[PDB]
C-alpha cells in the first residue's frame, strides 16, 4: 500500500502548516502501479530542471503512455477502476512532491473526459481518438500559447537590454534563447540563485551553451548588481484570484529591489497556470523539504564533507528549515502574458471566469 | 517550382467549395493560400471561421473547409465562408482535396525529369481529362485498367 | 407615482417607511427582509398583465424607497437585485415572441450592437432564491475565510456590531487546531454596549479576549496581526460603509505599519452606487451621548458620528458567501448582479 | 479620396465633435464610397489607410484606438449572418450615429460626474480634456460652490489656455506652476486629470507632467481624478515608467554648442501606475481600476 508516517528532523515550533516527510529508495509497495508514474516520483523528489511547466508536460505524456497501455477488461467496463488508479497514482505523486496548480487542471481535464466517453465504443478506436485529442490539448495550451508568450514578450522588450532573472522555468530561457538567436540583440542577462537549488546556473549554463553573455550571481549580493537593471522576468508558478505571485525561492526579494529602483518587474505566464485558491502571505501554504538538500557545505549538490553542521534531531533546538515557494506582493510586478495576450496584476481573474 | 492552378480559369465563383492551408491569424481573419483553388491569397473574417474559445482553434494548422463568396476577377482580391458549408456537403469537400492533391503530386514528376515548366504541362493534360471527362483521377484510373 | 392606488390592498409600504424614519427597524439584514416580504405582497396581490408598465412601477417605488431613507442600502439593493432577474428573463422571453444570440462570453459594451407565461412564478421563485441567500452566508465565508489566519497570530477588530463576523469567528475558534488573540476597540459614542457584548461572547467561547480604547490602538499596532472589518455596505470602488465609530484611524493605523485588513459582507450588503462623498452618505449621531448640561452645550458644539468609511486604499479581501475578491475586482461582482439601468431609479 | 486630408481640415472647427470621432467619421466617408461589401479589396485598403494615418502622426495615441473600435463594429455588424445589403447600410449609417453618440455620452456625464465636487471644494486641474472641462462648465450651470487652481503645463503652453478658457466661464483662478505644484497640496481638496489614453493595465497616458502630480497625491493622501470620453483605450501596456509609441526623441544629449538651439529634449508624454489613480469617469457607468482591462477584454475577446 505504501509508507506513511515515521519522519526525519523536529517537528518545528514555527511554521508547521505542511506535511514534511515519502519513498525515495523502493521497498514495500502494490505491484499493479505504471513503471513511467514510479519513475516521475522518483525523478521529482530529488530533481534540479523542473519549476512548473515542464512537470504538467511530463505528467500528460506519462498519461498518454498508460492510455496506449490500456487495455480494457472484458468484465469491467472503461470507467471503472481507471479513475482508482488515477487516484493512487496521484496520491504517490503527492508523497513524493506537493502538485502544482496546472495539474490540478490537467487532471480535471481528464476526469472531464472520462465522463464525456460513454463505455459503448470499441476499445482501440476509443483510445486512439483520445490520446489524439490530449496531443491537440497539449499543443494548444502549452506549445502554440508559449510561442504566443514568446512574440509577446518580443515586441515589450527593447532593443539592446539587460535583464536580470530568476530560477529555471522554461518558458524565459526560450524566451532569451529566441532574443539571441532570432532577433539579434545585446541582451546582457544576470542570473540569479538560492542555496536549495542551483535552477539559475542549470539555466546559466544552457545559456552559455549558445553563447550570450551571462553574469550570475547570488542573493546576498544584489546592492551591488543593481548599482545596470532594466526588465526582470519572474518564473510563474501560479497567479491567484487577488494577483498575487506565487513562485520559487529568491523571488519577492528581487521583485521588492526592482519596484525601489524604478525598472519594474515583468512575469510570463500560462493560462493554465491560473487558480481560484486565495492567500496573503508565504506561511499559509509552503512548499516544505527535507533539511537533507542543505547538509552541503558550498559549490556543488554532491560534495560530501566533514564539517561543522551534521545533528539536527539529537541536537536541542536546531531548525534549519527551508521554503521552496513565496509569495511576491500584489502591486510590485506590472505585466502578465498569457494565451489571451496582455493584462496587469490587479486584473488577475478576467482569465478564469472566460475560461 | 510550385505554381499553376488546379482548374481551367484562375479566379473562382459563388458558391464553389475549397479547401485552405492556414498562413495568417487575428484581426482581420486570414491572408493565406489555397489547396483547391490556386497558391495566392484568399482572405477570409474572423466570424465566418467560428460559428460555434478562439485562442486554441486554428493558429495557422491543418486544413479547414469553405466556401467562397466575393472574387475580384480584375487584380485578385477572394473572400470565403467557413459556417455556410453543410455537415453532408464536408465529406464532399473532403473527397474534391483529396482528388486536387492527387493531380498536383501526379504532375511533378513531369516537371522533375525532362526539367520543363510545370505550368505547360499542367495545361496540356487539363483539357480531355479535366474538361470532358470528368475529373483528372477517374481518368487515371481508367487509363491504368485499359488506355 | 404615489401610493394612493397602493393603500387599502396595500398597507406595510407606509408602516415600513415608518419604521425607517424613526429608525423602529435596525440592522441591514433585518431592512433587506422586510422589503423582500414587501415584494413578495406586492407581486401576490396586484394585477397588471403587462410587463414594462409593471417593472417602471417597481422602479419609482424603489426610487421613493430609498428617497425615504438613505442609509438602506440593504432596501435599495434588494430591490435592484429583484429588477434584474425580471430584465434577463423578460429579455428571454422576448425571443422566443419574436420567432447568434451566443457570442462568446456574459460581456457589457451595450453601445455597440443593438436589439401568456409563467414569468410571475419566476418573479416568485427569485425571492425566494433571494431570502435563502441572505439566510446563509456564513457556509460561503468559512471555506475561504478560514484559511488565511494562522496560530499565534494577533487580531485587532473594529466594529463589533456585526452578527456575520462574529460568527465567522466562532467557527474559527472551534477549530481546535487554529489559536488567535483578540484585540477589541471600544468606539465609545455607539459601539461600546455591542462591544462589550461582543467581549462577553469571546469569553463564553473561551477565546482571549483584550479589550482595547480606542486611544490604544497605535500603541498596539506593532504587535497586530491582521485586522477585520464588521461592515455594513460595500460599493463599486471597493470602499465600505461600516456598523459605526472607531475605523477609519484603525484602518489609518494598520496601513502605516502595513498590517493586513480583511473584510466580511455579503453580496446583498454589497451595493452597485458609488460613494463620489463621504459627506452626504455618512450618518451623524447624536452629542447627547457625550457632555451632559445645555447651558454648557451653547458653547460645546460637540461632533459626533454613526457611520465610518473607509476608503479602498486600505483593505484587501472581501470574502463573501461566492468567495474571496480584490477591491479591484468587486466592480465585476456588483455588475453579475445588477445591471447599469438599475441604479439610478 | 485621402483620409489625412480629411482630418487637416478641421482646423477652425474642434470641440463637442473630438479629434478621435472625427477620423472615425473619415473612416467611415472612406469606407461608404469604394463598395463596403467586398472584405477583401476594401479591409486591406482600410488597413493601408490606417498605416499611411500612422506614419503621418507626430505625437497622438487616440487616433490608432478609435480606428480599432470602427473596425470592430464592422465585423460585428455581419455576426448574424444578415442580408449583405441591410447590414451594409447599418454600417454606413453607424458613422453619423458614432458622432451624435459624442454628444449623448457628454449629456450623460456632465449629469453623473458633477456629484463628486462637493459642497465648497478647491480644485487644482491638469491636462485639459473636453469631459473635464464640461464637468466644470455644468457644475457652474448647477449652481455649485468650487475654486480652480491652474497648472502650468508646458507642451505648447497649455496652461494659458486653459486660464483664458475658465476666464469666459466666471470662476476665479490664479497661475500655478508645475515645479511648485508640490506646495499646494494641502489647500487643494480634490486633484483632476483628463487622459489621452487610458491602458490596459489601468495606467494612464499623458502629458508633459502628470505622473509627477501622481506621485505627489499618493504622498499627500489627496484623491486623483481621470475623467474622460469612452473611447480612449488602446490594447498598450508600457511595462516601464519611460516606454512609449513616439516619432521624436527618447530624451537626447545634445554636443557642445554656443548659439543655443539644441536644448529643450525632455519626454513630452509620460506614463503613470494604477495605483496612483483613485477615481475615474466616464459615459460606461462609475468604474476605475480593472474596468479598463474588461472592456478591452470584452471588445477584443482574447
Amino acid at each position: 500500500p505504501g509508507i506513511s508516517s515515521v519522519i526525519p528532523t523536529v517537528l518545528e515550533q514555527s511554521f508547521d502548516n505542511s506535511s514534511l516527510i515519502s519513498v525515495k529508495e523502493l521497498l514495500l509497495n502494490k505491484d499493479l502501479i505504471h513503471p513511467s508514474i514510479l519513475l516521475l516520483t522518483s525523478h521529482l523528489a530529488h530533481y534540479k530542471i523542473v519549476g512548473s511547466i515542464p512537470r504538467c508536460i511530463a505528467m500528460l505524456e506519462v498519461f498518454q503512455i498508460v492510455i496506449k497501455d490500456y487495455q480494457t477488461p472484458k468484465g469491467t467496463t472503461l470507467s471503472r477502476n481507471l479513475t482508482s488508479y488515477l487516484s493512487h497514482q496521484i496520491d504517490l505523486l503527492k508523497k513524493a512532491r506537493p502538485l502544482s496548480v496546472t495539474m490540478g487542471n490537467a487532471i480535471r481535464w481528464l476526469k472531464q473526459e472520462i465522463s464525456l466517453i460513454d463505455p459503448s465504443t470499441p476499445d482501440k478506436a476509443a483510445k486512439k481518438d483520445l490520446c489524439e485529442k490530449i496531443g491537440q490539448f497539449a499543443k494548444e495550451k502549452i506549445e502554440l500559447a508559449d510561442q504566443l508568450i514568446i512574440d509577446n514578450a518580443s515586441t515589450q522588450i527593447e532593443e539592446s537590454t539587460t535583464i536580470v532573472t530568476y530560477g529555471s522555468s522554461k518558458v524565459l530561457t526560450e524566451l532569451l534563447l529566441h532574443n539571441a538567436i532570432s532577433l539579434k540583440k545585446n541582451i546582457k542577462v544576470i542570473v540569479v540563485d538560492s542555496r536549495p537549488l542551483f535552477e539559475g546556473r542549470k539555466m546559466a549554463e544552457t545559456l552559455r551553451n549558445a553563447g550570450v553573455n551571462v553574469m550570475y550571481a547570488l542573493i546576498t549580493s544584489l546592492d551591488t548588481i543593481f548599482n545596470d537593471v532594466d526588465y526582470v522576468f519572474l518564473g510563474a508558478h501560479s497567479i491567484l484570484s487577488n494577483g498575487f505571485l506565487y513562485s520559487r525561492a529568491g523571488t519577492a526579494m528581487l521583485a521588492m529591489s526592482a519596484k525601489r529602483r524604478n525598472i519594474p518587474v515583468l512575469v510570463c505566464c500560462e493560462s493554465l497556470k491560473f487558480s481560484q485558491r486565495v492567500q496573503l502571505d508565504s506561511v499559509t501554504f509552503n512548499e516544505l523539504a527535507d533539511p537533507n538538500d542543505l547538509v552541503n557545505i558550498d559549490y556543488e549538490n554532491p560534495v560530501e564533507r566533514r564539517g561543522n553542521k551534521g545533528a539536527l534531531l539529537n541536537q536541542f533546538i536546531k531548525e534549519r528549515k527551508f521554503e521552496k515557494k513565496k509569495l511576491a506582493m500584489e502591486n510590485k510586478p506590472k505585466g502578465n502574458k498569457i494565451g489571451g495576450k496582455k493584462g496587469s496584476e490587479g486584473e488577475s481573474k478576467d482569465a478564469s471566469n472566460e475560461e | 517550382t510550385s505554381h499553376c492552378r488546379f482548374y481551367e480559369n484562375k479566379y473562382p465563383e459563388i458558391d464553389d467549395i475549397v479547401m485552405v492551408n492556414v498562413q495568417q491569424i487575428a484581426e482581420m481573419g486570414a491572408y493565406v493560400k489555397l489547396l483547391e483553388y490556386d497558391n495566392i491569397e484568399g482572405m477570409i473574417l474572423l466570424s465566418e471561421l467560428s460559428r460555434r474559445s478562439i485562442q486554441k482553434l486554428i493558429r495557422v494548422g491543418k486544413n479547414d473547409v469553405a466556401v467562397v463568396l466575393r472574387v475580384d476577377k480584375e487584380k485578385g482580391y477572394i473572400d470565403l465562408s467557413k459556417r455556410r458549408v453543410s455537415s453532408e456537403d464536408i465529406i464532399k469537400c473532403e473527397e474534391k482535396y483529396q482528388k486536387s492533391k492527387t493531380v498536383h503530386s501526379i504532375l511533378r514528376y513531369c516537371a522533375e525529369k525532362f526539367q520543363i515548366p510545370l505550368e505547360e504541362l499542367y495545361k496540356t493534360i487539363a483539357w480531355p481529362l479535366s474538361r470532358k471527362f470528368g475529373h483528372a483521377y477517374e481518368a487515371f484510373k481508367l487509363s491504368i485498367i485499359d488506355e | 407615482h404615489p401610493n394612493a392606488a397602493t393603500s387599502d390592498v396595500n398597507v406595510t409600504i407606509d408602516t415600513f417607511v415608518a419604521k425607517l424614519k424613526r429608525r423602529q427597524v435596525q440592522g441591514s439584514y433585518a431592512i433587506a427582509l422586510e422589503t423582500l416580504q414587501l415584494l413578495m405582497r406586492f407581486i401576490s396581490a396586484a394585477r397588471w398583465n403587462h410587463v414594462n408598465d409593471l417593472i417602471e412601477q417597481i422602479r419609482d417605488l424603489g426610487n421613493s424607497l430609498e428617497k425615504a431613507h438613505p442609509t438602506a442600502f440593504s432596501c435599495g439593493n434588494v430591490i435592484r437585485r429583484i429588477l434584474a432577474v425580471l430584465r434577463d428573463e423578460v429579455e428571454e422571453d422576448t425571443m422566443s415572441t419574436t420567432v447568434v444570440a451566443e457570442p462568446l462570453i456574459s460581456s457589457m459594451f451595450n453601445l455597440l450592437q443593438k436589439p401568456k407565461t409563467d414569468y410571475r412564478q419566476v418573479a416568485i421563485q427569485g425571492i425566494k432564491d433571494l431570502i435563502d441567500e441572505i439566510k446563509n452566508i456564513d457556509e460561503g465565508i468559512q471555506q475561504i475565510a478560514i484559511d488565511l489566519i494562522h496560530d499565534h497570530e494577533i487580531l485587532l477588530t473594529p466594529t463589533p456590531d456585526s452578527k456575520t463576523v462574529l460568527k465567522f469567528l466562532i467557527t474559527a475558534r472551534e477549530r481546535s487546531n487554529r489559536t488567535f488573540t483578540v484585540l477589541v476597540t471600544e468606539g465609545f459614542p455607539n459601539n461600546t454596549k455591542n462591544a462589550h457584548e461582543f467581549a462577553k461572547k469571546l469569553a463564553q467561547h473561551n477565546i482571549e479576549t483584550l479589550v482595547v480604547p480606542d486611544s490604544a490602538v497605535f500603541a498596539l499596532m506593532s504587535r497586530v496581526g491582521k485586522v477585520i472589518i464588521g461592515t455594513k455596505a460595500v460599493f463599486v470602488n471597493g470602499g465600505t460603509i461600516s456598523s459605526n465609530s472607531g475605523v477609519s484611524s484603525v484602518c489609518e493605523c494598520a496601513r502605516e505599519f502595513r498590517t493586513p485588513v480583511f473584510a466580511v459582507a455579503g453580496l446583498y450588503k454589497l451595493s452597485p452606487l458609488y460613494p463620489f462623498d463621504v459627506e452626504k452618505f455618512v450618518e451623524f449621531g447624536g452629542s447627547q451621548r457625550i457632555l451632559p448640561r445645555m447651558d454648557p452645550r451653547k458653547r460645546l458644539d460637540t461632533v459626533n458620528q454613526i457611520t465610518d468609511y473607509v476608503p479602498p486604499e486600505n483593505i484587501d479581501i472581501y470574502i463573501t458567501n461566492v468567495g474571496g475578491f480584490n477591491p479591484s475586482f468587486i466592480y465585476r461582482i456588483a455588475w453579475d448582479n445588477y445591471k447599469q439601468i438599475d441604479v439610478h431609479l | 479620396f485621402n483620409i489625412t486630408e480629411t482630418y487637416l481640415r478641421f482646423l477652425e472647427e474642434d470641440t463637442e465633435m473630438t479629434m478621435p470621432i472625427a477620423a472615425i467619421e473619415a473612416l467611415v466617408t472612406l469606407l461608404r464610397i469604394k463598395t463596403p461589401e467586398t472584405a477583401a479589396e476594401m479591409i486591406n485598403t482600410i488597413k493601408s489607410s490606417t498605416e499611411e494615418l500612422i506614419k503621418s502622426i507626430p505625437n497622438s495615441v487616440s487616433l490608432r484606438a478609435g480606428c480599432d473600435i470602427f473596425m470592430r463594429f464592422v465585423l460585428r455588424n455581419l455576426h448574424l449572418y444578415g442580408d449583405w445589403e441591410n447590414c451594409k447600410q447599418h454600417l454606413i449609417e453607424n458613422g453619423q450615429l458614432f458622432v451624435s453618440r459624442a454628444k449623448k455620452s457628454r449629456n450623460k456625464i456632465a449629469e453623473i460626474g458633477v456629484d463628486f465636487i462637493a459642497d465648497d471644494d478647491i480644485i487644482l486641474v491638469h491636462g485639459y480634456s473636453r469631459a473635464v472641462f464640461s464637468l466644470l462648465n455644468h457644475a457652474a450651470n448647477k449652481f455649485i460652490r468650487f475654486r480652480c487652481v491652474v497648472t502650468e503645463s508646458r507642451p505648447s503652453k497649455q496652461g494659458n489656455q486653459l486660464y483664458t478658457l475658465l476666464e469666459q466661464k466666471g470662476i476665479p483662478v490664479t497661475l500655478i506652476v508645475d515645479s511648485a505644484v508640490g506646495a499646494v497640496i494641502d489647500k487643494v481638496d480634490k486633484v483632476f486629470v483628463g487622459a489621452e489614453g487610458v491602458a490596459e493595465s489601468g495606467g494612464i497616458i499623458n502629458l508633459v507632467g502628470t505622473y509627477s502630480v501622481g506621485v505627489l497625491a499618493h504622498n499627500a493622501r489627496k484623491p486623483f481624478y481621470v475623467v474622460t470620453e469612452s473611447h480612449k483605450f488602446v490594447r498598450m501596456f508600457p511595462l516601464s515608467s519611460d516606454d512609449l509609441p513616439m516619432a521624436g526623441p527618447p530624451l537626447d544629449f545634445t554636443r557642445r554648442t554656443d548659439d543655443l538651439e539644441d536644448a529643450l529634449r525632455g519626454p513630452t508624454i509620460d506614463y503613470t501606475a494604477q495605483e496612483y489613480i483613485t477615481a475615474l469617469i466616464t459615459d460606461l457607468g462609475v468604474l476605475t481600476p480593472s474596468a479598463v482591462s474588461e472592456e478591452l477584454i470584452k471588445m477584443w475577446y482574447d
